[PDB]
């Protein structure tokens, strides 16, 4: 269930 | 004063904190939509969501955050959420609004479904950091050493997160000899605040447990609802 703020943190 | 390398790293943060502030359509829907503990409790869903994304963007480019062991990185975001936006929502209820704005914003969290164990400490605590009066760098250092605190549970490298820590306390710490050298004891009383902060993981546990109104998908995942 990482997937929302994960994808937030990894994003550029 | 600031040695010059600490001016550079409270420059650096003030321009990540400066960033990304609230739009005008959550704003202008405080002053204009309706009033009803459900569409009250709606806005303050989307203000907390913002934060969320506000909050993540600030995160990221906090000297040495990216280095950390991936994991670390997920339990500072999720043990300093509630914190972080309980100091963000005193900022914008104190310095941030038309007199108007803290009114009507201050009415609609008092009726939006939330218990009154919880509005109480909370407008409590919003009035204890209001007389602090603090400057917008004391509010954004404030926010990035509750972010790194270093005792959030499951953390397993807390050295790391104590250095990157460290540097912005001693950063707060002078200045608050230089804005308040009338006040030598400044500095602890805005620690003081850090206490009266954690004690919002209780309050916002306690009110989530007691529902079930939809929350975000994002607010859900970093709030374990
Ligand atoms: C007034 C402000 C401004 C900015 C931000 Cl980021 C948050 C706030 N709030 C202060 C705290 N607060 C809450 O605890 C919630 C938590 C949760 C979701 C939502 C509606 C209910 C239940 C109260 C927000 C009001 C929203």
């Amino acid at each position: 269930d990482h997937q929302l703020l994960r994808y937030l943190l990894d994003k550029d | 004063e600031l040695t010059p390398d600490q001016q550079t790293l409270l420059h650096f943060i003030m321009d990540s904190y400066n960033k990304q502030r609230m739009p005008q359509e959550i704003t202008n829907k405080i002053l204009k939509e309706a009033f009803s503990a459900e569409e009250n409790f709606l806005i303050l869903t989307e203000m907390a969501t913002n934060h969320v994304q506000v909050l993540v963007e600030f995160t990221k480019k906090l000297p040495g955050f990216q280095t950390l062991d991936h994991e670390d990185q997920i339990a500072l975001l999720k043990g300093s959420a509630v914190e972080a936006m309980f100091l963000r929502s005193a900022e914008i209820f104190n310095k941030k609004l038309p007199s108007g704005h803290s009114d009507l914003l201050e009415a609609r969290i008092r009726n939006s479904g939330i218990s009154d164990e919880y509005i109480t400490p909370m407008f409590s605590f919003y009035k204890s950091i209001g007389e602090l009066k603090m400057t917008q760098e004391e509010y954004a250092l404030l926010t990035a050493i509750v972010i790194l605190s270093p005792d959030r549970q499951y953390i397993k490298d807390r050295e790391a997160v104590e250095k990157l820590q460290e540097p912005l306390l001693d950063v707060l710490q002078k200045l608050c000899k230089i804005h308040q050298p009338e006040n030598p004891q400044h500095f602890a009383c805005l620690l003081g605040r850090l206490t009266e902060l954690r004690t919002f993981n209780h309050h916002h546990a306690e009110m989530l447990m007691s529902w079930r109104h939809k929350f975000t998908p994002l607010l859900c995942e970093i709030w374990d609802v």
